[PDB]
């Protein structure tokens, strides 16, 4: 079992890179974009239709639109004279360096999640969370500004990790940006306490959160950001009493109401 | 003697002072009676 040191080693099954061959894949993969548009201007295609038949076509069978139809477009891909099979030939080198490129950096999501850990989301979603990023920074990255690929990749990988616990590791859904204000006052209440040498009240909460921010505000903040208890925690040393055995039912009608 | 003949119990009977202590549990606490009331969520049987 162990799940962790399983993804570990396929991951350490590929080799890292160097300066030359990053800069290179990313070339192969601008280069390739710029010839799916140009391959789109020349069809009259739209370019997602033809980045998609073209990635199915890189993947191969292994992978499971409908076989029919990407196979009418490759073909009507073949009918180009010349200078366009070109374009199709480093659409798919581009392709090919694309997917070079995630898997090589998928080792940066991991040493950037292990930091993430025990804030309600398990380590292996914080790494899938990571590589989503990380192909958004391969997507939108450029070489020219002679960048290291990492640097730009932190901050998407950075990015998507902290939109999943934002976005999944409450029963009861909160949006971000109020995530975000239960956060921001927890940080200041606590830094009030280190200040203070003891708890502070809502009252001085409220003062230093800034303007617009009273003690009711902060004790509504604060009632909401309760998480729910288990139905199922046991209750006493034993182990046969449970809480929910303790809470009654008041949807239904009793048998003196019903009569 | 017996309280209610007057007469002797037939032989004689070990009498003394003996140290007796009153514990928690009382009767008051422990009788429990119920006809219908609340009942649980899921399985929509009483409570205990």
């Amino acid at each position: 079992s162990d799940p962790v040191r399983q993804y570990l080693h396929e991951i350490g099954q590929v080799p890292l890179l160097t300066l030359e061959e990053e800069v290179e894949l990313a070339r192969k993969v601008e280069e390739g974009m710029e010839a799916i548009k140009k391959l789109s201007e020349i069809t009259g295609l739209d370019p997602d239709l033809i980045r998609e038949v073209v990635r199915a076509k890189i993947l191969g069978s292994a992978r499971v639109l409908d076989p029919k139809t990407v196979e009418e477009i490759d073909q009507k891909l073949k009918s180009l004279p010349k200078e366009h099979k070109r374009y199709l030939h480093i659409a798919r080198e581009g392709e090919a360096a694309r997917q070079h490129l995630i898997e090589a950096n998928l080792r940066l999501v991991v040493s950037i999640a292990k930091k993430y850990t025990g804030r309600g989301l398990s380590f292996l979603d914080l790494i899938q969370e990571g590589n989503q990023g990380l192909i958004r920074a391969v997507e939108k990255f450029e070489y020219k500004r002679r960048f290291k690929f990492s640097t730009y990749a932190t901050w998407w990988i950075r990015q998507a990790i902290n939109r999943a616990i934002a976005d999944q590791a409450r029963t009861i859904r909160i949006p971000v940006h109020m995530v975000e204000t239960i956060n921001k006052l927890s940080r200041t209440a606590r830094q009030l306490q280190q200040e203070l040498g003891r708890e502070p009240t809502y009252e001085e909460i409220a003062e230093a959160m800034g303007p617009g921010w009273d003690a009711k505000r902060v004790e509504e903040t604060l009632k909401i950001a309760q998480e729910p208890v288990s139905l199922e925690t046991p209750i006493g040393d034993e182990k046969d009493s449970f809480y929910g055995d303790f809470i009654p039912d008041e949807h239904l009608p009793s048998p003196v109401d019903a009569a | 003697y017996d309280g209610r003949t007057g007469e002797p119990i037939e032989g004689p009977i070990v009498v003394g002072q003996m140290f007796i202590m009153k514990l928690y549990h009382m009767v008051e606490d422990k009788m429990h009676a119920r006809s219908t009331g609340p009942y649980s969520l899921i399985t929509q049987q009483p409570l205990g």
